[PDB]
């Protein structure tokens, strides 16, 4: 059972490493977040290398992938952690890194974090469960390509199609009168939702990135690498994102 | 040798 497998691999939870004892300035929390994602990032490298049907892809597209969808898995992380531990009243980052208004006003972030905690709010609307959680999350992964398409993209398009029966499968245990056709639909607008929400967040990594010094943000190695690849190829128009529903 | 190809074939 692949769904299985995703719920035993799923990454453990980390620490931000939050001191509190510092000034609440935008350039202590950002940089808080930033090593945050650096780790995550890592945890997402290790998960994605034992992700059922991830290794047939050659290595330029796992880089590719990882590189397109960082965010999005970030963010859908976030909006699990925050329904499952604070039934979405707050914003989970980390056990030690909980945001609450203060917080979203003080990181300079507040319209972004009110659009994240309106995905969260979807997953309490839902009722959504693990299994569809971690299905989700693997098509996230998979729902940017490059612009003129993966060096194997069959490899690619087999994966994903494979893990959207998997999705529709795992409906069918959460049904209405017995239907799950709308519960399925329900899901793929959330999932083509992410891509608006995260073109929102790249926006602002991508002009804190340019200027980190002199907003005294700090960026982890792990980040500094995939931003450097990614700001150009986004910007430049290179990113195909992957509808369920077009647009 | 970048880090996502370090991770990746380690
Ligand atoms: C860690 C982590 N746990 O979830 C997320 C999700 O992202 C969000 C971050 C803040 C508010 C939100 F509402 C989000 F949805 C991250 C995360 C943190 C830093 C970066 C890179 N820094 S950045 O300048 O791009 C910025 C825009 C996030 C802060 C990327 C991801």
């Amino acid at each position: 059972s692949p769904v299985m497998v995703l719920e035993n691999i799923e990454p453990e939870i980390v620490y931000a490493g939050y001191d509190s004892s510092k000034p609440d300035t935008a350039e202590n929390l950002l940089s808080t977040l930033n090593r945050l994602a650096g780790k995550q990032m890592i945890q997402v490298v290790k998960w994605a290398k034992v992700l059922p049907g991830f290794k047939n892809l050659p290595l330029e597209d796992q880089i590719t992938l990882i590189q397109y969808s960082w965010m999005s898995l970030l963010s859908f992380a976030l909006s699990w952690r925050s329904y499952k531990h604070t039934n979405s009243q707050f914003l989970y980052f980390a056990p030690d890194l909980v945001f609450n208004e203060e917080k979203m006003h003080q990181s300079a972030m507040y319209e972004l974090c009110q659009g994240m905690h309106q995905i969260s709010l979807q997953f309490v609307r839902l009722q959504l469960t693990f299994e569809e959680y971690t299905i989700m999350k693997v098509l996230l992964l998979l729902s940017t390509i490059p612009k003129d398409g993966l060096k194997s993209q069959a490899a690619f398009e087999e994966m994903r199609t494979n893990y959207i029966k998997e999705l529709r499968k795992m409906v069918t245990k959460s049904p209405n009168s017995g239907q799950s056709w709308q519960r399925f639909y329900q899901l793929t607008k959330l999932l083509d939702s992410m891509h608006d929400l995260v073109s929102d967040l790249l926006e602002f990594c991508f002009y804190t990135f340019r200027e980190s010094h002199a907003l005294k943000v700090e960026f982890p190695a792990m980040l500094v690498e995939i931003i450097s690849d990614q700001l150009p190829k986004v910007e430049s128009g290179n990113a195909k994102p992957l509808y369920f529903h077009r647009k | 040798k970048s880090l996502l190809q370090q991770l990746l074939t380690e």
